[PDB]
RNA sequence: AGUUUAACUGGGGCGGUUGCCUCCUAAAAUGUAACGGAGGCGCCCAAAGGUUCCCUCAACCUGGACGGCAAUCAGGUGUUGAGUGUAAGUGCACAAGGGAGCUUGACUGCGAGACGGACAUGUCGAGCAGGGACGAAAGUCGGGACUAGUGAUCCGGCACCUCUGAGUGGAAGGGGUGUCGCUCAACGGAUAAAAGGUACCCCGGGGAUAACAGGCUGAUCUUCCCCAAGAGAUCGACGGG
RNA sequence: CCGGUGCUGGAAGGUUAAGAGGACCCGUUAACUCCCUUUGGGGGUGAAGCGGAGAAUUUAAGCCCCAGUAAACGGCGGUGGUA
RNA sequence: UUGUGCGCCGAUAAUGUAGCGGGGCUCAAGCACACCGCCGAAGCCGCGGCAGCCAACGUGUUGGCUGGGUAGGGGAGCGUCC
RNA sequence: GGGGAUAAGCUCCGUGCGUCGAGAGGGAAACAGCCCAGAUCGCCGGCUAAGGCCCCUAAGCGUGUGCUAAGUGGAAAAGGAU
RNA sequence: UCAAACUCCGUGAUAGCUGGUUCUCCCCGAAAUGCAUUUAGGUGCAGCGUCGCAUGUUUCUUGCCGGAGGUAGAGCUACUGG
RNA sequence: UUUGAAGAAUGAGCCUGCGAGUCAGGGACAUGUCGCGAGGUUAACCCGGGUGGGGUAGCCGCAGCGAAAGCGAGUCUGAAUAGGGCGUAUCCACACAAGAGUGUGUGGUGUAGUGGUGUGUUCUGGACCCGAAGCGGAGUGAUCUACCCAUGGCCAGGGUGAAG
RNA sequence: GGCGUCUGGGGGGAACGCGGGGAAGUGAAACAUCUCAGUACCCGUAGGAAGAGAAAACAAAAUGUGAUUCCGUGAGUAGUGG
């Protein structure tokens, strides 16, 4: 048969979940479109991957139809 | 045989090399581009070798 | 009969100060025309010895 | 004369496969097998890269010399059904889709912090310095919408270095930095170098493992039966248990 | 049936070892020539000699090549129509 | 007629009853629904002995938990000879 | 859930699923993988689990209200059946 | 005794293979999975045991709260296919 | 040995004896124990009828970083005080910085190795024990059998009837 | 070449010596370079020991050692190696 070629997983998904506490360039969503847009202190890489720019809690919004994810900067102690 | 491994040694002597690919056919003359060379520490033009 | 020593191992290893077991990496001999800058940044100097072939790798090394 | 002549295989043989990428299986995190089901890759682009600015399709309707379903022109409807170099998927109309001007960041020294992971690999990355491109500026640029387009180590070649140089000065040779040479495609790569027969066979194991017999199931076989389209008591199709 | 492979015969050419040949180049330094500073090193040219890599040229069989040979090893066809 | 709780044919292979474990059972010892007892294990409790870990107070007592076990890891010992 | 004819006491995966492996004891007639329950040792004590209580065989030919005629209970379909 | 005789020696050849491996008790106690492999009955690393050290509940369970899914279900002039 | 065997998978007639993790090496790693301790220790050898005394050559600690030249509590990369890598036992206090995860200094505190020997693994040795078919070297065999060489022997009786 | 006459040799032996020739099993998880190993074995020769031995040597700028042999270190180091 002419099946039996595959892929190897990804390890695609949602690293940091709502509320986490993550330092700046922490890995925080591994993407293949934009599924999920960056929000405030969260960048973009090469691969479309979301990463944190701050210090904070990951927090997940929509913005304008678009899911999106956002750092809230945690009050110091 | 297309895009090969071609080198760009620094116009300026300092023999600094960058490699890169190119189509022979598109561009059968010797690639020209001008890039920053760290010896000298100036963006001086390259010559395919 | 005294202990012979790899060779092969003591030409892949070092010690650092505080006895660190330290490696060199690999993809960085040919091929590294369509390699960016960063791949070969990431792979230049040296790193220490993974904790799973510590043992094997000092065991090479001692004898 | 010394050796080699791979593995998978619902027992073997013919055949097919071996690495990477995309979807389903996969049981709404990740991961998950089958000689399970579908496809693609071993490139390409000197612009199809960088930047600045501008634009919005396809389809349908109406009207137009050739011209027609369908070329080019005009008006209207048209929020994404077009297109994105290339499979599929996730995206993209805010465009990542179409056009133009300048350009080479398809940089050098680095790199906090992470993802993924037996290990080796692999992946993302703000920010700092140098020297630049585009832009009034803010700013963006360490190739390409993203994920394939690849090969460790050894050995050797080439360029440069304020390294070394077997008494001394040199030189040879060695070293560092950059880089080149493998369908090593059996793609973690037993050698730089390798096909077959044995019914003349031998040895050691294995029912992992089969041959004959059983234990189970039933594609098939047979023993019947269910409704009755019919031919005409007897045969009973088409379907069913 | 001499196409294949052997075998036998023949070289007109192509290719081809060792050996002869040693152009050219490189290392070393007698000698000079520029410095650049002061309590002699830093650049170039460089004879001879000694070394190291060595090219053109010459060179046999073999192979390619030209023939013969099957009681040499081997081989000895399809399709359509027509009284 | 409608749904229902039990029933009947369908039902059917080759050593011997052989498709309740046997005898036997509808005067149920069968089924359904309620109710009351008892039997039943190395499970739990009772009484006694031992051991491991820990705790308390002490200069070894007490107490609380724990003590199936192959591959295997650790600890402490019996017997033999010189 | 896939492959196979959703056939296998077939095969391949997922499962803070279980047991066996490496687990004795009680029950299922017998019965590694099912049900109850995890054996430190002794007792001629008690209470229970699963499963049971006519006799084999420990404990109920237990009580009350109904059903079954088929030994149904104590194996099976389409379908047939005052 | 013959698809390469016999004897001694190299020699205690080599077998990822088969068999065997001898007293006791106490405590704990697996795995049959992942990756790679001239690999599949072997092995390396990881996963799971034990011992020592260090660290302390960071492990686990339950309640509440903050999160992302594209399964079951359902639906379809919301798309693509039949 | 197995997923699993009371056996219809393996082995064992019985008894008594015998029969399988050992030794070497200043080997390697870990962990006990003893001596000395910023030091510890000798090897060959020499002298003692011993197990004792001597013997400093070496070895391991005592500074690291770097390919190396070299520099040194720093060093390498780098144009860079500009970040990183490795190193400066560890802790404590005090400051000045930052809340991009803590750092930078000033004082104290002061750092532990090595040599015997026990045990567990390990390397090279046959290395826990047992077990091939086969492979090499040197020799022994044709009194069996295969063929050949020399020299001898044997083949009752009866038929048929070539050349000449 | 022959004849005559004198003086030697021949062979054995356990280990050790010197000079020549020289495997394979094995390891490399295959195997040919390589290893095994200049081993096993074989040939020629001794002596009480043998062999080597008196610089056409090292060394590294020290105004240095001073024939050979053997023992310990240097050192599993510098190196060398599909």
């Amino acid at each position: 048969s002419r099946n039996g070629r595959d892929s190897a997983a990804q390890r695609l998904g949602v690293k940091r979940f709502g509320g986490q506490v993550v330092k700046a360039g922490e890995i925080l969503v591994r993407q293949r479109g934009t599924h999920f847009h960056p929000g405030v202190n969260v960048g973009r890489g090469g691969d479309d991957t979301l990463f944190a720019l701050a210090p904070g809690a990951v927090e997940f919004g929509a913005k304008r139809g678009r899911k999106t994810v956002n750092i809230v900067p945690v009050a110091r102690p | 045989d297309v895009r090969p491994k071609i080198t760009l040694a620094c116009e300026v002597c300092k023999h600094r090399n960058y490699i890169t690919k190119k189509n022979r056919r598109n561009d059968p003359d010797r690639l020209e581009i001008k890039k920053f060379c760290p010896n000298c520490g100036t963006h001086q033009p390259h010559k395919e070798s | 009969p005294k202990a012979k020593t790899h060779s092969g191992a003591s030409k892949r290893f070092r010690r650092t100060g505080t006895g660190k077991i330290v490696r060199q990496k690999a993809n960085r001999r040919h091929l590294l025309e369509h390699k960016p800058t960063k791949r070969t940044r990431r792979l230049d100097g040296r790193t220490t010895v993974s904790a799973a072939d510590n043992s094997r790798i000092n065991k090479l090394l001692n004898g």
